[PDB]
């Protein structure tokens, strides 16, 4: 699953975590088993404007 | 006087069986123990331990 | 207010938006102990202390 989120968000992207990015835009249930993977990318996703 | 071995069986199933009701009331840990009380208080993972 | 010095508010006798609350996510720490955030308007509180 690819996505890019705001920092903060990281932590809403979990199962049984609520919040505006998890309600809204991808949401994780609670049963699955997986692994979520999160790196920073300022260089390149940020520009600016 | 004379019917109490009758009495003594019946008295020993009505307090068993007392015993049994009075145990719902017993928090057990949880929060409550209503089980009402803990479903509408928490999400199904957190009413769920 | 300072810490040691904390301000104690008692709120009653008035309807509350949690849900208004935590929908803004304007707070970095937004834990709930014995409730969830999300539930809160269905319940009804004796009393609340801010």
């Amino acid at each position: 699953d690819s996505f890019v989120i705001r920092g903060d968000e990281v932590r809403q992207i979990a199962p049984g975590q609520t919040g505006k990015i998890a309600d809204y835009n991808y949401k994780l249930p609670d049963d699955f088993t997986g692994c979520v993977i999160a790196w920073n990318s300022n260089n390149l996703d940020s520009k600016v404007g | 006087s004379p019917l109490g071995k009758l009495q003594d069986v019946v008295n020993q199933n009505a307090q068993a069986l007392n015993t049994l009701v009075k145990q719902l009331s017993s928090n057990f840990g949880a929060i409550s123990s209503v089980l009402n009380d803990i479903l509408s208080r928490l999400d199904p993972p957190e009413a769920e331990v | 207010a300072s810490v040691y010095a904390w301000n104690r508010k008692r709120i009653s006798n008035c309807v509350a938006d949690y849900s208004v609350l935590y929908n803004s996510a304007s707070f970095s720490t937004f834990k709930c102990y014995g409730v969830s955030p999300t539930k809160l308007n269905d319940l009804c509180f004796t009393n609340v202390y801010a």
